[PDB]
This record gives C-alpha cells, sequence and structure tokens, in this order.
C-alpha cells in the first residue's frame, strides 16, 4: 500500500536497469534508474548505475551533479571520482577531470 | 574504450532474489506500483518493464552467476 517499493522490489528495478545499461541501452536504463530514484531518491546503487547510464549518454554535466549527491551522502568509493573525471572530460573541463583523476588515484 | 570496465563495475550493486519464488513475486509488486504512478518518469518505465517480460529469463540467469 502506497506509492513505494519494499527492498526486494527496489532491488528487482535496479536489476532491470542494470541489465539494459550491460547490454548497451543506457537510454532505456536511465528510464528505469530514474523511477527507482524518483520513488526511493536515496537508493545510493540506483544513482550510481544512472551515473554511469548518463555517461554513456554523454550527458556528462548531469553525470557529475549526481556524483556530487552521492558525495554528500557518504559515498567514499574511489570509483567515483573516476566518473567525476570522465563526465568532466565530457564537458571540455580538463583540469577539473585531472583533479578528479588525481582523487581516484589517491583512494 | 578502457575504463569502460571500472564504470560498469561501479554501477554494479554489491541476494534476496536468488529463489526464482521470490523473483516472480517481486517483477509482479514492482509492475503493480509503476502502473499506480502519475508522473513522466514513471509512465515511462511502467511502459517499458512491460515490454521486458520476455526477458525475465535473462534476469533469473544474471543473479545466480555472481
Ligand atoms: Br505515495
Ligand atoms: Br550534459
Ligand atoms: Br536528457
Ligand atoms: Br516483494
Amino acid at each position: 500500500h502506497g506509492m513505494t517499493l519494499s527492498a526486494k522490489q527496489q532491488s528487482a528495478l535496479l536489476l532491470l536497469g542494470w541489465l539494459q545499461l550491460q547490454y548497451g541501452h543506457p537510454d532505456r536504463a536511465r528510464i528505469l534508474l530514474d523511477a527507482l530514484l524518483a520513488l526511493h531518491p536515496e537508493h545510493k546503487e540506483g544513482r550510481r548505475a544512472l551515473v554511469v547510464s548518463l555517461l554513456k549518454l554523454q550527458k556528462g554535466s548531469m553525470a557529475k551533479e549526481h556524483c556530487t549527491l552521492l558525495q554528500e551522502q557518504g559515498e567514499q568509493s574511489a570509483a567515483l571520482w573516476l566518473c567525476v573525471s570522465r563526465a568532466c572530460q565530457q564537458e571540455g573541463n580538463l583540469e577539473e577531470a585531472r583533479s578528479a583523476y588525481q582523487r581516484y588515484l589517491a583512494q | 574504450r578502457l575504463a569502460d570496465r571500472a564504470l560498469l563495475d561501479f554501477a554494479t550493486p554489491h541476494h534476496d532474489l536468488l529463489r526464482p519464488v521470490d523473483f516472480h513475486q517481486a517483477m509482479q509488486g514492482l509492475r503493480s506500483v509503476l502502473a499506480e504512478g502519475q508522473s513522466p518518469e514513471l509512465r515511462a518505465a511502467a511502459i517499458l518493464l512491460e515490454q521486458m517480460h520476455a526477458d525475465e529469463q535473462l534476469m533469473q540467469m544474471t543473479l545466480h552467476l555472481l
């Protein structure tokens, strides 16, 4: 009851989006992952997959902002900065990409 | 193209749906919720997973192989 997903339903939707991303359909993954984040915006696993889906869609500016939200949620994975660097390279921010890539190698 | 593997690994979640009985219950419960959403993001996703029903075999196979 209610516009919400159980823990297993959230994982199922995350898996549906991850499969689309795996098979080179980032536009379809983004659709499923946006819905998961509309109902459960705190879903970190869903947001990381959306970040990569946006990178595959050449949407670097959006992908970098989603990484910023992960960072302030407490995300401490080193591969987060690899996404930030890749996102900055897509937008021409080569100096910001180098700064983020240094943090990826630091951790 | 070299970094594509590390990006996919970052997007891969670190299991609750291993049992096939639990998988079908999760899919039916997921389709019932998104079909009641009114926002364009929920409606677009409700259309998409209704077209992925023939892919449910590929879904469960990927779960067990991880
Ligand atoms: Br609701
Ligand atoms: Br963009
Ligand atoms: Br867009
Ligand atoms: Br469930």
